[PDB]
RNA sequence: UAUCUGGUUGAUCCUGCCAGUAGUCAUAUGCUUGUCUCAAAGAUUAAGCCAUGCAUGUCUAAGUAUAAGCAAUUUAUACAGUGAAACUGCGAAUGGCUCAUUAAAUCAGUUAUCGUUUAUUUGAUAGUUCCUUUACUACAUGGUAUAACUGUGGUAAUUCUAGA
RNA sequence: AUUCAUAAUAACUUUUCGAAUCGCAUGGCCUUGUGCUGGCGAUGGUUCAUUCAAAUUUCUGCCCUAUCAACUUUCGAUGGUAGGAUAGUGGCCUACCAUGGUUUCAACGGGUAACGGGGAAUAAGGGUUCGAUUCCGGAGAGGGAGCCUGAGAAACGGCUACCA
């Protein structure tokens, strides 16, 4: 490999797409965006393989194409635009709307949301910087560059963005009993409160959260999103509230679904 | 013979081979940064050649007819404005979408003359574009100093609520 | 077919093509199989559009016969299904006509013999005939 | 490439092949239910030492270890639905107990000798394979096709065979035609 | 499903290996051959040699088109559509194959860039472009070339190309 | 944690950038002029940030051989300082200097019928053997070197030379 890597193949990519072993050998490789090439959901398979608009990479593209899709406030054309954790997928040609979150089983929900929270959406600084000029300055996980924000303001602290103009609206800060939506790791989708960290010393930062069912556990600061206070989340939260059940939990419920 | 062209610069009348690169005669590159070894004679004259090329600079008295005595047509006017203005010796106010050249061609009985397009002609698109850069870049420069004053309060602010703190404190 | 019936579910309508597509099914009991015509005709008069404005595939006949399993995609106009169907599946349905590209070993032996002309070539005709004659 | 298509073996073959006392068993379970290789057996006691093996697995664990529970209640489930245990032997242990002729009770073959379709095992085979049984109201002709507890209600003579009202078949069919010829 | 059995002796108990037995997404081979699903496949010896044919090109409304192209300017005398050729921008540095070389090398887990570069995507982001400092600046926009093409050619021959 | 971010002074620069590009739409204002203003974009562009990456790098781990016991230090070996060079650290290279560095806890050398790993076969437990091969990471286009373009190449379905 004497350059940039410009293919995937299904077994390389990220299992959270749910993508099936056996429907061809490649897989779409998510081309350069606000989000890494893992975790982010790509628009061709949010389309194709959730919610099953379009059976076809072809159908995919028309859809794209005819712009009926616009991620965040932006019409998107990008077949395989990744699309990341706080994107708000429009679909205004349907009056469909759709924020990306996980479930508690660490996938991409199809969280449906209307427009009063569409056109809105957090986002976990990951550093606060001075620009040229003097300019401070703040980027969130999507990338998203916005200057001037308010001074109170630090990293991994929470914004909420407008779609309408990314600028800071109001931010949430990063202390003990804080909702947090924890974005990775073994945990990934679970959704708790802050009780203490570690503030390990060079060592990767660590966070303890319990939550509503006092199933406490232990994730990595790198790997948390603040998203609100206590038991009030500054938006919808996919099915069951980010609660993670046991196996045996799970199929009680599915029995007394059945 | 076999054909091989005499490289102009090239100082001996043998035949010798060159790394021949682009911007530079004989050779064509296929690929781009391409260079190939490439054989070219040199430009002095010898008993060598098969033909050639000369170009008449100043006429005999008496004619050849492949030659001085015929003469062929600059196959295409101008295409550029001023190219078409340098060519009819014309003034600044002179108008060009009308003195194009406008050759003719007949399909069939179908006669039709399909001028040249003019590049760098002033028309109004161009004039709208250029007045809407100046009001971007304006509006820019407007709404970047605006924030800047309200985030210069803001900090301003900021220091006049912790001195109240401060004073708050020290009791 | 004797008692088709034929049945649609999931039948999620998709604004984004403009069309409601449906995972349809077909009983034909002492009938072999149901044809592309039948299907689409019976299920044209069903969602109220034209016979072409309907598409149907997919149909996997199921063990011991008696029902098959296809794919339905009924459109909101027969501009909509032209501009949206593929090609094959519009000659499939009769209403296009195949493209009449050649084969692709000869298709490839075309581009690479005009990989090695350069330009129109019209001025190299006329050298390589001058030198034939010649 | 593509990803590779996984398969595994349903069957082993024992070790020391020769016991005459194994051989005579097994043959007598072939022929009283009709098997056509020593194959099925090795596969029904493939099955069976499956599952005995995650039985015992299970039931060294732990009580009310969370993975006890949960596993066994699966495996006692799927053996139950099955059919092959019943309901009174809920226990876990009694998987254990069980044997191959349990599983061969269960297959296709037998359950359509017992509910009376079949003049005998082999002539129950031969129904089965000819597409002429139905489980459901499909027709199914693998003969090792297990019958949950609840099909059984269900497996009968094929709509679609002569022996579930269908055309009169193909041999009756040009003998009834050389009849009215013969007749004609 | 934590198992052994035949062989040294007239006979016994042993060390002991030979042989047996079972498995191999483990190779080859022999005999034989109905069906369904799935499916490996010139690695092993020779990363030995290769005929032939293909395998990387690419355009929208949105860079440049007077093809002496196609249909019409039913929208037009500068262009108006479509389009060959060609220049221009990207890509060709991904993929695919093989395992020859390599034994702290690679690679694996784990790290740091406070130690660097990064086409592209994404988000912001140039009143100081009068700078030799208000016409170097015509700013209703400046200059130059050269392809494509025509025509004369050369070489048995190339995806060669000269001169105008 | 910083000589960080970023700001401020004095100059330098053979000087980069800051738009002479393109499609649709043609709306408003009157002092009605081809006047002043105007939308949706496409392309392009400096710095920062993101993403895709890339290059180095900490620690620990590798088959068999003593019928390989000392190895490295000409003309780099270990290190110091200064400079070139690099995109950047660095004996990467150069210059001066010190005489160091590894080793019976197996250095160094040789063989490998050795690309490494996720894994495969077979086992009560421990383990034994296999992994060229569908995924990841390396390396190569007959050997070897050199190098143009580009952001990215020691590229070979790209060039240069030698070898065959």
């Amino acid at each position: 490999a004497r350059g940039p890597k410009k293919h995937l193949k299904r077994l390389a990519a990220p299992h959270h797409w749910l993508l099936d072993k056996l429907s061809g050998c490649y897989a779409p490789r998510p081309s350069a965006g606000p989000h890494k090439l893992r975790e982010s959901l790509p628009l061709i398979v949010f389309l194709r393989n959730r919610l099953k608009y379009a059976l076809n990479g072809r159908e995919v593209k028309a859809i794209l194409m005819q712009r009926h899709v616009k991620v965040d406030g932006k019409v998107r054309t990008d077949t395989t635009y990744p699309a990341g954790f706080m994107d708000v997928i429009t679909l205004d040609a349907t009056n469909e709307n759709f924020r990306l979150v996980y479930d508690v089983k660490g996938r991409f929900a199809v969280h449906r949301i209307t427009d009063e929270e569409a056109s809105y959406k957090l986002g976990k600084v990951k550093k606060v910087q001075l620009g040229k000029k003097g300019v401070p300055y703040v980027v969130t996980h999507d990338g998203r560059t916005i200057r001037y924000p308010d001074p109170n303001i630090k990293v991994n602290d929470t914004v909420k963005i407008d779609l309408a103009s990314g600028k800071i609206t109001d931010f949430i800060k990063f202390d003990a009993g804080k909702l947090v939506y924890v974005t990775g790791g073994r945990n990934l989708g679970r959704i708790g409160t802050i009780v203490h960290k570690e503030r390990h010393d060079g060592g990767f930062d660590l966070v303890h959260i319990k939550d509503s069912l006092d199933n406490t556990f232990v994730t990595r600061l790198n790997n948390v999103f603040v998203i609100g206070e206590q038991g009030k989340p500054y938006i919808s939260l996919p099915k069951g509230k980010g609660i993670k059940l046991s196996i045996a939990e799970e199929r009680d419920r599915r029995r007394a679904q059945q | 013979k076999q054909g091989f062209p005499m490289k102009q610069g090239v100082l001996l009348p043998t035949r010798i081979k060159l790394l021949l690169t682009k911007n530079v005669s004989c050779y064509r590159p296929r690929r781009d940064g391409e260079r190939k070894r490439k054989s070219v004679r040199g430009a002095i004259v010898g008993p060598d050649l098969a033909v050639l090329a000369l170009v008449i600079v100043k006429k005999g008295e008496q004619e050849l007819e492949g030659l001085t005595d015929t003469t062929v047509p600059k196959r295409l006017g101008p295409k550029r404005a001023n190219n078409i203005r340098k060519f009819f010796g014309l003034s600044k106010e002179d108008d060009v979408r009308d003195f194009v050249i406008r050759r003719e061609v007949t399909k069939g009985e179908k006669t039709y003359t399909k001028a040249p397009k003019i590049q760098r002609l002033v028309t109004p698109q161009r004039l709208q574009r250029k007045r809407h850069q100046r009001a971007l870049k304006v509006r820019n420069a407007q709404a970047q100093r605006e924030a800047a004053a309200e985030y210069a309060q803001l900090l301003a602010k900021r220091l006049s609520e912790r001195k109240a703190e401060k004073a708050e404190i020290r009791k | 077919s004797d008692a088709v019936t034929i049945r649609t579910r999931k039948v999620i309508s998709n604004p984004l093509l403009a069309r409601k597509q449906f995972v349809v099914d077909v009983l034909h009991p002492n009938r072999a199989n149901v044809s592309k015509d039948e299907l689409r005709e019976k299920l044209a008069e069903v969602y109220k559009a034209e016979k072409d404005a309907v598409s149907v595939f997919g149909f996997r006949t199921q063990f011991g016969g008696g029902k098959s399993v296809g794919f339905g995609l009924v459109y909101n106009s027969v501009a909509e299904a032209k501009k949206f169907e593929p090609t094959y599946r519009l000659v499939r349905y009769g209403l296009a006509e195949k493209v009449e590209k050649a084969s692709r070993q000869q298709r490839k032996q075309k581009k690479n013999r005009d990989k090695k002309i350069f330009g129109t070539g019209k001025r190299l005709a006329k050298k390589v005939a001058r030198r034939n004659a010649d | 490439p593509r990803a590779p298509r996984t398969y595994s073996k349903t069957y082993s073959t024992p070790k020391r092949p020769y016991e005459s006392s194994r051989l005579d068993a097994e043959l007598k379970l072939a022929g009283e239910f009709g098997l056509k290789n020593k194959k099925e057996i090795y596969r029904i006691s493939f099955q069976l030492s499956k599952i005995r093996r995650a039985a015992r697995d299970l039931l060294t664990r732990d009580e009310k270890d969370p993975k006890r529970l949960f596993e066994g209640n699966a495996l006692i489930r799927r053996l139950v639905r099955v059919g092959v245990l019943s309901e009174d032997k809920k226990k876990l242990d009694y998987v254990l107990a069980l044997k191959v002729e349990d599983f061969l009770e269960r297959r296709l073959q037998t359950q359509v000798y017992k509910l009376g379709l079949a003049k005998s095992v082999h002539h129950a085979r031969v129904l089965i394979t000819q597409r002429h049984i139905a489980v459901g109201k499909q027709i199914v002709n693998i003969p090792s096709f297990m019958v949950r507890l609840d099909s059984e209600k269900h497996i009968d003579f094929a709509p679609t065979s002569p022996f579930g009202g269908a055309r009169p078949g193909r041999v009756a069919r040009r003998n009834a035609a050389r009849k009215a010829e013969a007749s004609g």
